């Protein structure tokens, strides 16, 4: 988790 | 970016982060040239020597960002790739000649205070601005030094360097499709791109019409910010026949 | 038609802190 989680709609 | 400083808010509204989905990490920089087209370095997407060969579904484009790691709700916008287009004479084998690629987004991105395209040069802007001593500006979220990482987007202004001096800095063969930039040792200022900045823009502000033009793409250097070495940039204007060609056809 | 004009800078006639360094190198 170095990067904050993107909203799941983008994955 | 080594020896740069924090960007101001909205300073580089064309900056794009190329973001790997899995593992979630920074792949490179890039730039927004219209509401559907993003420009980057070929070797951000394709580079066999390091087993890099990214497909559209591997990546996302993050636009409007300032913070490196945070999800900037209701600032940034994240876009999926429709299609990647790599210059057909991109020379990954030898020297990164023609290190340029385009990405078409699936949907147009809405422009905003934080998101706005950069201009591409025409032949006259190039001839006016791409002169030894004239400075451009390089932005990215790459490393702060060769051998750590920024909280926010970094910026450095660097002079374009005479072609013989670029050549004499390296054993690599330098083509007319590249220019280098950076301070010399006796100039006693510093700064460079570094790992994770590749793909990102070298911009200049035209004093004739007060707009910013992407003259370069961050390509490669031998280490980061070493004395006697310089950063090498893709010459955007020399490859604009290809850019126009791709954008007109697709 | 709007390329390279920043909403927070050129669009409102504000300069960023180092763009003058660029201008000063242009000649
Ligand atoms: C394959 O991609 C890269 C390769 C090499 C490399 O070791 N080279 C030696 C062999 C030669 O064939 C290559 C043309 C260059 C260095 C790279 O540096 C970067 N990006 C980082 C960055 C840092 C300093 C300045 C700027 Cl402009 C860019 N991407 C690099
Ligand atoms: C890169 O991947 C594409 C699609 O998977 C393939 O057609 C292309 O030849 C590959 N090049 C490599 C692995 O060098």
């Amino acid at each position: 988790g170095d990067f904050e989680e993107i909203p799941e709609e983008y994955l | 970016i080594v020896e740069g400083s924090d960007a101001e808010i909205g300073m580089s509204p064309w900056q794009v982060m190329l973001f790997r989905k899995s593992p979630q990490e920074l792949l490179c920089g890039a730039s927004l040239i219209s509401d559907r087209w993003v420009l980057t370095a070929a070797h951000c997407l394709l580079y066999p020597p390091w087993d890099k060969n990214f497909t559209e579904n591997d990546l996302l484009v993050r636009i409007g960002k300032h913070s490196r790691t945070r999800y900037e709700r209701n600032i940034e916008k994240i876009s999926m790739l429709e299609k990647i287009y790599i210059h057909p004479r991109y020379n990954w084998r030898e020297n990164l000649d023609r290190d340029i690629a385009l990405m078409k987004l699936k949907k147009p991105v809405a422009f905003s205070d934080y998101i706005h395209p950069v201009c591409l040069p025409d032949r006259e802007t190039a001839a006016s601005l791409l002169q030894a001593g004239y400075k451009g500006r390089v932005t990215g979220w790459g490393n702060l030094k060769e051998t750590g990482q920024p909280s926010v987007l970094q910026v450095v202004n660097l002079p374009i360097v005479e072609r013989p001096v670029c050549k004499d800095s390296t054993r690599i063969r330098i083509t007319d499709n590249m220019f280098c930039a950076g301070y010399k040792p006796d100039e006693g200022k510093r700064g460079d791109a570094c790992e994770g900045d590749s793909g990102g823009p070298f911009v200049m502000k035209s004093p004739f019409n007060n707009r910013w033009y992407q003259m370069g793409i961050v390509s490669w250097g031998e280490g980061c910010d070493r004395d006697g070495k310089y950063g090498f940039y893709t010459h955007v204007f020399r490859l604009k026949k290809w850019i126009q060609k791709v954008i007109d056809q697709f | 038609a709007d390329c390279g004009l920043r909403p927070l800078f050129e669009k409102k006639s504000l300069e960023d802190k180092t763009e003058r360094e660029l201008l000063e190198s242009y000649i």
